[PDB]
């Protein structure tokens, strides 16, 4: 993943926080995932507003909050791959 | 740590023109003959 | 309410810098050039990187090979030269500068 | 020896794409100089796009041989 | 230019991996995973 | 207490991974975005860059 | 020779035989701060380098200009005088 | 500032400024 | 300028020998958006039919609590909203928006049924209906028009300009540079003619070869990074999937 994080403003993502949920389509089949919208939220505390990209829609992360979330990212896939993973996250 | 007290710099220019020379002297000495001289003397006088 | 500011599409639009270019070492080209130094084989003139291209310029610069000629090797080459003629001839606009170039070879 | 063969060899394989590009282009120029028909005209259209390609195929060569010349190990 | 492609390839080839945090050589200095065991 | 800080923890984990989840979603095409903007975003991959093109030049 | 000037190295043949002899890193990195930097993968550049960084995001055509207009007067009007003819 | 403790080699390396002496060390065919 | 859009598709081009053509106007006139840099005034302007979309904000309105909206918005509608023309979003996009912004499926289908297709929604509409400003609804559908800049957009036209002056100088440019021989040149015929005309064939021969032997390599790219993106993010979710039931320890305990 990027480090691209959208601007909830309306101008640039009409209806962020109107209702309490958010929702995505993952992978090629386009599974339907759900989200609190306060998880979420929890991401612009990291958000740093002096970086700007992309038509000036996105902001990046700090790099401390964006690789710690690559790399929950990465120790789920790669325990996906493995097979003597754990059975919980425990 | 660049540069000790007490030392000058013209002492270590001094030092290194020392180590200079025991290594041109030691690179003519294992040389050979045949070439070092001319090379060295003959073509350059 | 309504709207009746006449919005600019600079304000939303926001055009990319493309004039000059990128610089993905985020680094100066002095501080590359004096990094290729210590670099193997991009020592100054030696090696064929674009350092070593600008110090071969620059040493050719210092050199003396490309610098004007003394007055004792003017009339060898300058006084018979086709950019020598024409600057005579344009800043004496509505002159001949033939014998005066005469003049200045036996000067 | 071998320093004034390497440099002549070199100055060939330099020079090689401006003389196919100066001296068989004075000669295109003889030839336009001296025509005036449409028929010779018509067939010497083609005698200039050989010249071409013939300048590239020139270039080619050259860049190959001083890629060659001018590579170096250390 | 050739830094351009560099970079160039290496978005592609990198940034939508999951599995390149960083480069492989590397790996020694991750933390390591609670999941496995 | 110690369970509830156990699944504290693990909610934690799989809320950053729908957070990741989220972000790639809703990241643009990484062929649409700018060369120089990624790596602007990202300092990892700078390092990378400046270590092979920067202290070297062959 | 007394041997306190000998050659400082060994040969590469010696060095193989002896299980010695490296051949990689045409360049190096002086500083371990520029050691480190792809295995601390949390900070490879500090915050003061990361502000400093973000100044050269484009090379300076402006810089550029100007200096090359700098020295394209001082060359032509301080090291390239020419004579020319006076009628 | 004596001659003696600005070519020591710590103060020379460290501390002084030794930007105007290698300036007339490179410009001495100038001056001579 | 930025290449806007959430699409994976490499989309290139192929051109013909004809030129887009609209419908007569004698007073609007089609460029590009991004050439043409325009403003809200440079826009033209029209009229829509309220009803169908007036009913719906009846039926929003009195649902949220807020009816002075829709009293003053159909009273200012009234006899028609007049906006302008290409300021708009699809009702696919705001589908798309509402959805991944957590809209319920009521709603959702409320939208579906209430309008056609091929509606489309203009900044008032989109202000009235969300509790939004204009401003931002102007500048959300002008980047969602400039995500599918293929589509000529509808300006006031305006006369040409500055005319006299620029006859004046395209004579002195003749004037100038056609008092010549360049077009008569031993080097025009030997060099110029020739290169040029052998590049045209070539280019014109082996047009579509050299584009793909261009194209092949980007095209590889985007597909492996389609491809880790898909893979990595389906792995995420299965994992995530598998470790969901870990929080109801705590309410068994
Ligand atoms: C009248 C009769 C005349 C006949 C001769 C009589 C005898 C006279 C003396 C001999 C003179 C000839 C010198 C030949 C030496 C080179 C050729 C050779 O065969 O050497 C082999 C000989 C044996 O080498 P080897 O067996 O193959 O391997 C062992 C290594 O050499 C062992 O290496 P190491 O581990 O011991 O140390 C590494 C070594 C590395 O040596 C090498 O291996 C190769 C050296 C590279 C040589 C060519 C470099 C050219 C670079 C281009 C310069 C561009 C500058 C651009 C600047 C831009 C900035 C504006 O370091 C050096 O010695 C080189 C230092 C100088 C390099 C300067 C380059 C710029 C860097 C500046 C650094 C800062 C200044 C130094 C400060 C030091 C602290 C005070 O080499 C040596 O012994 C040491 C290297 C030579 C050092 C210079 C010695 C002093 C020479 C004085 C010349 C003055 C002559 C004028 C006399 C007055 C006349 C009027
Ligand atoms: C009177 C006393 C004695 C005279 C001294 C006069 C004053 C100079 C004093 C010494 C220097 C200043 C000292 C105080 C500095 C204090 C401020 C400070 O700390 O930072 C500097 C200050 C600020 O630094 P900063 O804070 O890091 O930020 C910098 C900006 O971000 C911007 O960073 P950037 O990455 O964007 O870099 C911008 C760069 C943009 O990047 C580029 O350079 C790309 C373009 C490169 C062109 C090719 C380069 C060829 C180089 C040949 C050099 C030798 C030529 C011979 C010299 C005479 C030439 C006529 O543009 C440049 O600035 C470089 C211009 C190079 C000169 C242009 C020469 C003409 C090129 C012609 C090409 C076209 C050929 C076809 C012609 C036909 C046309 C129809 O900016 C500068 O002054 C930059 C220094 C420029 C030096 C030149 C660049 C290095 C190139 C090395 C070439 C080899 C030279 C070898 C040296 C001698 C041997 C050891
Ligand atoms: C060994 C391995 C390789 C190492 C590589 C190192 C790389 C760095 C190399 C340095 C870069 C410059 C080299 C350029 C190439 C050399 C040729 C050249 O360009 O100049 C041609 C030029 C002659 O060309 P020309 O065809 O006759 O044209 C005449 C025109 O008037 C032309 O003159 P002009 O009217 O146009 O005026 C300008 C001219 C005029 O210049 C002059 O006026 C010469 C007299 C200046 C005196 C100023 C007062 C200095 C007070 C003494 C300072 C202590 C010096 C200690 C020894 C030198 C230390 C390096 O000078 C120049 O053109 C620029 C050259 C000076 C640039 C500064 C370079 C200093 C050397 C830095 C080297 C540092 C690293 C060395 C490596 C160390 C190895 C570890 O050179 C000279 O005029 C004479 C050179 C001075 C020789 C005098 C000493 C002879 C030795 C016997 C003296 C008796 C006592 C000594 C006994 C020994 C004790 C045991
Ligand atoms: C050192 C030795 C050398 C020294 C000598 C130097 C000699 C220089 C000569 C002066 C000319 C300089 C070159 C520029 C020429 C003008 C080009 C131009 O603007 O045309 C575009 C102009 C604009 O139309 P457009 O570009 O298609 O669209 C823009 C709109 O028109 C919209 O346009 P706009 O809104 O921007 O402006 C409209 C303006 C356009 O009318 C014009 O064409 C402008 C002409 C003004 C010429 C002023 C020359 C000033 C220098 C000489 C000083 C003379 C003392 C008078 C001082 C001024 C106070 C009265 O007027 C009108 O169209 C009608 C309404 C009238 C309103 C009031 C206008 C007067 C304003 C008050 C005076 C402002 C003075 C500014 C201060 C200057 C300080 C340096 O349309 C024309 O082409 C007009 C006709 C072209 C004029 C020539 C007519 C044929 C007569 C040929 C002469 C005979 C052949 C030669 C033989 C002579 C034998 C003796
Ligand atoms: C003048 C034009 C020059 C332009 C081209 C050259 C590049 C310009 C930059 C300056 C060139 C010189 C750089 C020298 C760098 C070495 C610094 C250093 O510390 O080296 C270790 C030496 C040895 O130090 P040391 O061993 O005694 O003590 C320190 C020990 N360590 C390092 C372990 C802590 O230090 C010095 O004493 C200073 C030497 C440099 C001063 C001399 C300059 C050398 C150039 C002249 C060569 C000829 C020498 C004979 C001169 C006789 C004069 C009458
Ligand atoms: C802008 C200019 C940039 C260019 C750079 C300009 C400056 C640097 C230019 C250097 C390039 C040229 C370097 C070539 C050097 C070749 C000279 C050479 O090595 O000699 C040949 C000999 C040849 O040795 P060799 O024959 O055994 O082996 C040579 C190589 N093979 C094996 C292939 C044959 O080299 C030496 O062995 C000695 C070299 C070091 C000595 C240098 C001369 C000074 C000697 C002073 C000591 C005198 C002691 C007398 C004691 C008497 C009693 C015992
Ligand atoms: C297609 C093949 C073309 C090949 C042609 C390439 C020519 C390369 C040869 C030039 C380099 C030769 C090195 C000469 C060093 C001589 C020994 C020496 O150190 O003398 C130093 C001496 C400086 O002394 P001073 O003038 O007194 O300094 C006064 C300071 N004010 O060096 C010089 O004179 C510089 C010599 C200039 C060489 C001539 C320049 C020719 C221009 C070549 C560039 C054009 C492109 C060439 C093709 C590139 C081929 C790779
Ligand atoms: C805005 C200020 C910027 C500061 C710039 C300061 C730079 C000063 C450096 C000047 C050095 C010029 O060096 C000098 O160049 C001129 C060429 O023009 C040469 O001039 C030489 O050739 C010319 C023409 O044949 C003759 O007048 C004569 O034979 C001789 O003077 C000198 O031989 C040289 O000594
Ligand atoms: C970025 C870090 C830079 C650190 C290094 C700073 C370099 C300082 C030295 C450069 C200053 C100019 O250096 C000096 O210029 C003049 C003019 O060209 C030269 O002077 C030479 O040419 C002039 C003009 O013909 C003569 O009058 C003079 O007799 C002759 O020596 C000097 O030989 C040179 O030493």
């Amino acid at each position: 993943m990027l480090n691209f994080i959208p601007k909830r403003c309306p101008s640039v993502s009409l209806l962020f926080g109107k209702r309490p949920v958010q929702r995505i389509e993952v992978g090629q089949a386009r599974h339907q995932l759900e989200i609190p919208v306060e998880t979420i939220e929890k991401i612009y505390e990291g958000v740093d507003s002096r970086l700007e990209y992309h038509n000036k829609d996105y902001n990046a992360m700090k790099w401390k909050d964006f690789m710690k979330l690559k790399l929950d990212a990465y120790h789920l896939l790669e325990a996906s791959q493995s097979e003597t993973a754990a059975k919980s996250a425990l | 740590p660049l540069g000790v007290k007490g030392r000058s710099v013209f002492a270590g220019m001094r030092s290194f023109i020392g180590q200079r020379l025991g290594r041109l002297y030691d690179s003519f000495y294992y040389s050979q003959s045949s070439t070092k001289y001319v090379m060295v003397f003959l073509f350059p006088a | 309410k309504t709207l009746e500011r006449n919005v600019p599409m600079k304000e939303i639009l926001q055009p990319l810098w493309v004039v000059e270019p990128p610089n993905f070492l985020r680094q100066p080209v002095w501080k590359q050039f004096w990094e290729a130094q210590f670099a193997n084989r991009s020592f100054f003139f030696f090696g064929n990187a674009w350092t070593s291209a600008a110090a071969f310029a620059f040493f050719i610069w210092w050199s003396r090979v490309f610098d004007p000629p003394p007055k004792e090797r003017l009339d060898r080459y300058w006084l018979n030269s086709p950019k020598f003629r024409i600057l005579s001839a344009f800043h004496n606009p509505g002159k001949r500068p033939g014998l005066k170039i005469s003049l200045m070879t036996y000067e | 020896r071998f320093y004034f063969m390497y440099m002549a060899r070199t100055t060939f394989q330099a020079v090689r794409p401006l003389l196919a590009f100066s001296v068989f282009g004075e000669v295109m120029k003889l030839v336009l100089a001296t025509m005036s028909s449409g028929l010779f005209s018509f067939l010497f259209s083609f005698v200039l796009a050989f010249e071409v390609f013939y300048f590239f195929l020139q270039c080619y060569i050259s860049y190959t041989f001083l890629t060659m010349f001018f590579t170096v190990l250390f | 230019g050739k830094i351009h492609g560099a970079v160039w390839r290496m978005k592609h080839l990198f940034a939508t991996n999951f599995k390149m945090v960083g480069h492989p050589r590397y790996a020694y200095a991750l933390p390591k995973n609670p999941l496995l065991q | 207490s110690a369970c509830a800080k156990s699944v504290e923890k693990s909610e934690e984990l799989l809320s950053n991974g729908a957070r990741a989840l989220w972000v790639s979603c809703s990241n643009p095409p990484v062929w649409k975005v700018n060369t120089n903007e990624w790596l602007d975003s990202d300092q990892y991959w700078q390092a990378f860059v400046e270590k092979h093109h920067f202290y070297s030049q062959y | 020779p007394s041997g306190a000037y000998r050659l400082p190295a060994v040969d590469y043949k010696r060095q193989l035989s002896r299980g010695t002899l490296v051949e990689g890193a045409d360049f190096y990195l002086p500083t371990a701060q520029e050691q480190q930097r792809l295995a601390r993968h949390f900070e490879p550049y500090s915050e003061q380098e990361q502000e400093e960084r973000r100044k050269f995001r484009f090379q300076s055509i402006s810089v550029y200009l100007a200096v090359a207009l700098g020295a394209s007067f001082v060359h032509d009007y301080f090291y390239q005088r020419r004579p020319v003819a006076w009628c | 500032v004596s001659f003696s403790q600005f070519f020591d080699s710590e103060y020379f390396w460290t501390k002084a400024n030794v930007g105007p002496f290698f300036l007339f060390l490179f410009t001495s065919p100038f001056w001579y | 300028y930025a290449t806007l859009g959430s699409g994976w598709s490499f989309s290139k081009v192929q051109y013909t020998k004809y030129r887009i053509t609209k419908p007569w106007t004698t007073d609007t006139t089609f460029d590009d958006i991004i050439l043409s840099q325009p403003s809200k005034e440079d826009f033209a302007k029209f009229t829509k039919e309220a009803p169908l979309f007036l009913r719906f904000l009846k039926l929003v309105t009195d649902v949220e609590g807020r009816q002075e909206a829709f009293i003053q918005f159909a009273k200012r509608c009234e006899n028609g909203l007049t906006v302008e023309k290409d300021v708009y979003v699809t009702k696919k996009e705001l589908v798309d928006c509402l959805w991944k912004n957590g809209y319920t499926d009521t709603e959702i289908n409320a939208f579906e049924i209430a309008f056609p297709a091929d509606y489309k929604f203009h900044y008032p509409e989109l202000a009235v209906l969300f509790d939004l400003t204009e401003e931002d609804c102007y500048k959300y559908c002008i980047r969602q028009r400039a995500a599918t800049p293929e589509e000529l957009v509808e300006l006031k036209y305006t006369k040409p300009k500055n005319l006299v002056s620029s006859y004046g100088l395209c004579f002195l440019g003749v004037w100038f540079g056609l008092s010549n021989t360049v077009l008569s040149n031993a080097w025009f015929y030997s060099k110029t003619f020739p290169f040029g005309a052998v590049f045209y064939m070539l280019g014109s021969y082996f047009y579509r070869d050299i584009r793909e032997k261009l194209w092949k390599e980007e095209k590889s790219l985007i597909h492996t990074a389609q491809e880790n993106k898909n893979m990595g993010e389906e792995s995420v979710y299965k994992q995530m999937k598998k470790y969901a039931t870990d929080t109801k320890c705590l309410d068994y305990l």
